């Protein structure tokens, strides 16, 4: 399918269409303002992925453990029996907590890499 | 056991309000700064998606409204301001002999107006409709707009025929189309599909009876913000159209004079043949069947043992009391009293119409427009696709109501919703980043 | 319900090659990782090779890394092991099995969930 | 040389000036619209490089084999006896095919990396 | 602290707040022009980091040696007894020289990586 | 007391007080306001 | 000190009759002319 075709699919299946939605994210004064705001939004998301240490990746694994309080569902339950819309609602209240942890994790990684590189 | 994994490009969205783009295939509605449409637009059906719609909170109606007002003013701004027309006029009846219903509606008025040179004056004779001329007290009259604002003459080259306008989302947004048959304007839709752009919507301007619109998929659909609250309008979408035929059967001549350097005034001249009343013909059987269907659907909300009565609109300004539409460049005001005159308990109809040249659209004050006369006989055949009703006890009384233009545009935009894409999200995955 | 049947050759001389294929039924083939395990006639079991569910990523035991190729066709429900060189020490009953890996979005396995009957490869 | 100085040079020599043209890619309402469109174009190219798994690189090797139908010239013939303008014309009809293959290749790589990382 | 809280801190301590200022870099016609110029500036900095081979990193080590003419201070003196404002003034005259060297270093690295990858 | 240049007599001196001084102005006339129309959509208001 | 970079071994095809720069310059001249002469004096009482 095309843009948002996987919206009703399970979380697992929809991960194979991540590039389709990505391509459609970027694709008289009020109209120009709208284009400028769309650009700023896109850049804010790219900057956020940069800060976390993901950069140009659509799937990015991290070192932040799952708290289990954010969601206590089984791994197969989440990936096989839920859509992304349901998941986004389910953990909306913890989004900023997760983002904060991701930023801190990358900062420690960068310092450790620098110190590892400093060894002769 | 599980780790946070970041995904970008996730098919998730939230309700949003943004600026929309035009698409299209001299006309007053033809915008030069409006992109051509996609000859083969895409529609992607969303399986197992139940999006909640609410047509009464749809920001697309306000956006379309503003676009129509702005376009109207931009199109009619560079024309002729008839400031030297607001003069005293000496008027007599155009036809004393005539005993027809159109007696005294057309007046033969004389005034001095202006000429190209400041230092000269001329004598101008022209015909005006009674609705445009108010007595001062051969009698002296003034134009109705002289007591409100200066009037701008529309450019004769500009056509008012509606052109379908397609609305398109900016990148980062998508439009969801309900596609759920018999959807009543609120609640979940089970057949939701994603589109880049809407279908074409004709900016048809009318009241009480909605012309040249969309038809209901299976049965008449009655939509209202609140059925109980009598202050809300009821939008009734018909499943079949009713054909309505208006004529202006007078071979009217159009004359023009210059009023200043680069400015000219067009006016209604001699009427050839007999003076006749403008009117619409609506078949009686088709209307009676359509109204009966509307009554059945209303009963579904009011009861099987109630009485549904239709009545004429209450007194008020002509622009809101009666039906109003643009036919061939002329602005017709009709009556409708013969359409909503019936008590429902469990071959042609002729509606008279008046034509007015001094136009005050969109319920604005001080934005008077002078519509130039159109030469010859005008005929329009339109499809009645929906009704506006208001509600006034065993018997419920309904009246045409109307007058708020956003209700007509909402009747087409109710199926669309604008959503913003939020492509970034996280989820548990059994995947740990390589450590340092 | 769930079945795995190995089909392949018999006696091979050193320096030759032999292809062994496992046919699967009773479950969704593409949903599970597959592996090969062998048992020498007088010994216990040892792991030989592992292929994931998609088939693009494979792992081998060092003793066969330059000799055996493991592949799968998820449309044919077929797992194939193509062996080269086949030294005297490779005589064994070879089994195909479901399990041994899980593709990140599935619960962990790290065990061999289902075994076939096996086929004897003699050098 | 400076901007586009290598335009008439062979494909090989011009690869050493990739940074010069890159710097010159980014460097009243109609003028503002032009600047906004230039920004959107730049971002579309950067997004496309991101999807392919190249990100911040000017030279990026991939796993997509050459079809040989797209062009059957010798490797030395292409790099020593042609300019980039001639090459772009020569394979214009296959540009979208190549782009599609590159996207698919990266998607498989990302899944394999994730599954490789999942091993304890 | 928050945005620019570390401005008066030593160079070492302020490196732990690099993400805070980064987040605040992106965060009627004249106002729209100002937003467009802010976007162009941001992209120019990101392009420059891309050219140097750093991409999505806040701390990036390179292969360019320190000349010692640019600054002859001790390593601990610079990191423990100076602020970033003082440092920026101290080496302002050498900024373009350093940038030029960084670009050249990455170009050589890219060619060497390509040739290393070419080995069968 | 702030100035671009105290010596240069062409510059203004801005004096910022540390305490305010209260100033009370009155227009103690019960002035009537009348209006007329001067054109369509235009009216002039004047002191009566 | 504007820059000019000679392109060696480049043979670009030109067509002056399809050059969009002429229409752009034309529009710029018309717009500038009108902007410059708009805020002046309209001699409407001279047409006598
Ligand atoms: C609902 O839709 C129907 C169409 O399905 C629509 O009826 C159409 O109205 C237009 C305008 O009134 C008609 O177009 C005119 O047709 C006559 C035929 O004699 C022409 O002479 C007219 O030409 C005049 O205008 C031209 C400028 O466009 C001038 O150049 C010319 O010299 C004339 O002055 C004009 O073409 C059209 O024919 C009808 N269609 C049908 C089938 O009758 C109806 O008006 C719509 N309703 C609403 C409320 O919008
Ligand atoms: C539309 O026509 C109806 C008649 O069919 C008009 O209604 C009558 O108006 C007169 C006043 O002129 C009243 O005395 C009558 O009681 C009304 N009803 C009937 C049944 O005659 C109606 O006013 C017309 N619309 C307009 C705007 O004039
Ligand atoms: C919709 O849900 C059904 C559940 O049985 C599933 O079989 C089907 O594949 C789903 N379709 C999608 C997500 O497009
Ligand atoms: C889970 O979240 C709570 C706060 O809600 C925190 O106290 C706890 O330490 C978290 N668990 C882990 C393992 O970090
Ligand atoms: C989740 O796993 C536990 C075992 O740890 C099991 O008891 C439970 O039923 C599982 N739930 C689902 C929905 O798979
Ligand atoms: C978020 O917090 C609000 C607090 O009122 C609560 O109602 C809501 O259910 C919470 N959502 C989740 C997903 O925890
Ligand atoms: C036109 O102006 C003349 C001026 O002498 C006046 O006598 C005449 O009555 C005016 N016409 C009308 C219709 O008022
Ligand atoms: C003149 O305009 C006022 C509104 O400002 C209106 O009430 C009045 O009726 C108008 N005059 C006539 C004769 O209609
Ligand atoms: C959705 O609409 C299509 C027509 O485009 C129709 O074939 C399909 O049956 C509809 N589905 C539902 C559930 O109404
Ligand atoms: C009016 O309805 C008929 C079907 O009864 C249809 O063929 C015709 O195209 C409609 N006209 C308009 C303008 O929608
Ligand atoms: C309109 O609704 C009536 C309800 O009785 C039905 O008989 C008629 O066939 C419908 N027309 C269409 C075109 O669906
Ligand atoms: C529309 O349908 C919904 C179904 O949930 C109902 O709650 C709502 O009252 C209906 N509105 C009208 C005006 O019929
Ligand atoms: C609908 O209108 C009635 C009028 O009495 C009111 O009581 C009711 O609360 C309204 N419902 C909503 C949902 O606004
Ligand atoms: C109107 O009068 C003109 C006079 O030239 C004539 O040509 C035209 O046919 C007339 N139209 C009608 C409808 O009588
Ligand atoms: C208006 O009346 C005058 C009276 O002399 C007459 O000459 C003129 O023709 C009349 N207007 C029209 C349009 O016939
Ligand atoms: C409207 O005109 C058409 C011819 O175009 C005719 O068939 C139809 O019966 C007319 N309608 C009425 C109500 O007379
Ligand atoms: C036609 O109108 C009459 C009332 O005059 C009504 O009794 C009859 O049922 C109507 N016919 C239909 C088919 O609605
Ligand atoms: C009217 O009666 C029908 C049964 O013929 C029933 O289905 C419907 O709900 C009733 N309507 C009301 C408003 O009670
Ligand atoms: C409405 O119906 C009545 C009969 O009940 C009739 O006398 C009247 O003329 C009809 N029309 C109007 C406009 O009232
Ligand atoms: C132009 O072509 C000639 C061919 O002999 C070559 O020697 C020269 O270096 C080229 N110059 C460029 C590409 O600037
Ligand atoms: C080369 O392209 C053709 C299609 O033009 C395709 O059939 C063929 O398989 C391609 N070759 C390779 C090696 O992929
Ligand atoms: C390309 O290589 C082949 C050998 O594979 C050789 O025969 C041919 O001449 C070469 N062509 C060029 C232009 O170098
Ligand atoms: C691309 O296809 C067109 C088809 O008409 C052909 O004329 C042209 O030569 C082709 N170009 C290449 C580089 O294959
Ligand atoms: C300011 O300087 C003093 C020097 O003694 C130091 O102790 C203090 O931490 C500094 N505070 C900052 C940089 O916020
Ligand atoms: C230091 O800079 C000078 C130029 O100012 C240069 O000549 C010298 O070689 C540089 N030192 C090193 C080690 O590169
Ligand atoms: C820098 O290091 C040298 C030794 O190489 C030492 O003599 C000097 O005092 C140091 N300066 C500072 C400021 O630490
Ligand atoms: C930069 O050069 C100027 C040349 O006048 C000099 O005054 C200034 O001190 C220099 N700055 C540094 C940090 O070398
Ligand atoms: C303000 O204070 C500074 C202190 O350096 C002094 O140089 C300057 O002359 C003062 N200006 C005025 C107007 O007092
Ligand atoms: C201040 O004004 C005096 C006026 O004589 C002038 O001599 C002096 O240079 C000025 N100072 C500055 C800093 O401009
Ligand atoms: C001004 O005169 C009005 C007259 O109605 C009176 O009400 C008002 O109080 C007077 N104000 C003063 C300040 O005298």
């Amino acid at each position: 399918d095309g843009f948002l075709g996987a919206a009703g699919s399970t979380m697992g299946a929809a991960s194979m269409t991540l590039t389709v939605q990505a391509r459609n994210l970027l694709s008289g004064i009020k109209q120009l303002q709208a284009r400028v705001l769309a650009v700023e939004h896109y850049l804010r998301d790219q900057q956020l992925l940069g800060i976390w240490g993901c950069s140009g990746k659509l799937i990015c694994c991290t070192n932040v453990p799952w708290n289990s309080s954010w969601s206590n569902r089984n791994l197969s339950e989440i990936w096989d029996n839920m859509t992304w819309l349901q998941w986004d609602k389910e953990i909306s209240n913890y989004t900023q907590i997760i983002y904060g942890l991701l930023e801190e994790s990358q900062n420690q990684q960068e310092k450790n890499e620098q110190d590892l590189l400093a060894l002769d | 056991n599980l780790w946070v994994t970041v995904y970008y490009g996730v098919p998730v969205w939230k309700d949003a309000e943004t600026t929309l783009f035009c698409a299209s295939d001299h006309n007053v509605w033809a915008t030069h700064a409006c992109v051509p449409t996609d000859p083969n637009p895409q529609e992607i059906h969303l399986e197992n998606v139940t999006e909640e719609f609410n047509m009464w909170k749809n920001n697309m109606v306000e956006q379309m409204h503003e676009d129509i007002i702005s376009l109207w003013d931009q199109s009619l701004k560079p024309c002729v301001k008839l400031t030297p027309l607001c003069v005293t006029l000496q008027c007599t009846n155009y036809a004393p002999k005539l005993r027809s219903m159109m007696r005294g509606e057309i007046k033969n008025c004389s005034f001095n107006m202006t000429t190209e040179l400041r230092d000269k004056k001329q004598k101008v004779y022209s015909l005006f409709y009674r609705l445009d001329v108010v007595q001062i007290n051969n009698k002296e009259y003034r134009l109705i707009n002289c007591n409100t604002s200066a009037i701008t003459q529309a450019c004769p080259k500009v056509s008012f025929e509606p052109i379908p306008i397609h609305y398109c989302a900016p990148a980062g947004f998508a439009i969801l189309k309900c596609k759920d048959k018999k959807f009543n304007g609120t609640g979940p839709c089970q057949n939701v599909s994603t589109v880049q752009c809407t279908h074409g919507i004709k900016p048809v301007v009318s009241t009480q009876l909605l012309l040249n619109g969309s038809l209901a998929e299976e049965e008449v659909i009655i939509r209202s913000e609140n059925i109980t609250n009598n202050a809300k309008n009821i939008l009734v979408q018909l499943n079949t159209s009713v054909q309505i035929n208006c004529t202006r059967p007078s071979n009217n001549t159009v004359k023009s004079i210059r009023i200043g350097p680069g400015q000219a005034f067009y006016y209604f001249g001699d009427v050839l043949g007999h003076v006749r009343m403008a009117h619409c013909n609506i078949s009686k059987a088709t209307w009676n069947e359509t109204l009966g269907k509307v009554v059945k659907q209303l009963r579904k909300h009011f009861g099987n043992n109630t009485i549904i009565r239709f009545a004429q609109s209450s007194g008020g300004d002509l622009e809101v009391t009666t039906h109003s539409f643009n036919c061939g460049g002329e602005f017709f005001y009709c009556n409708t009293s013969g359409l909503f005159n019936s008590t429902w308990i469990s071959d042609s109809l002729i509606l008279p119409c008046w034509i007015k040249q001094i136009i005050n659209m969109w319920q604005r004050i001080g934005q008077a427009m002078y519509a130039p006369p159109i030469q010859g006989v005008i005929r329009c055949v339109s499809n009645i696709t929906g009704l506006i009703l208001t509600r006034d006890s065993t018997t419920e009384t309904f009246r045409p109501g109307g007058g708020d233009m956003r209700d007509n545009w909402r009747s087409e935009l109710y199926k669309y919703k604008v959503v913003k894409i939020e492509p970034l999200g996280v989820a548990p995955t059994r995947c740990k980043r390589r450590t340092v | 319900e769930v079945q795995l049947v190995e089909t392949g050759g018999g006696l091979v001389q050193p320096g030759g090659s032999l292809k062994l294929s496992c046919r699967a039924s009773g479950y969704t083939f593409s949903s599970f990782a597959m592996s090969w395990v062998r048992q020498a006639p007088g010994k216990g079991l040892e792991w030989v090779s592992l292929i994931n569910d998609r088939g693009g990523l494979t792992f081998y035991v060092d003793s066969v890394k330059g000799r055996f190729t493991i592949s799968r066709d998820n449309s044919k429900n077929t797992l194939s092991l193509q062996m080269h060189s086949l030294r005297d020490g490779d005589t064994a009953v070879y089994y195909c099995a479901t399990g041994g890996m899980s593709s990140a979005l599935q619960s962990s396995k790290y065990y061999f969930d289902f075994w076939g009957q096996g086929a004897l490869v003699t050098v």
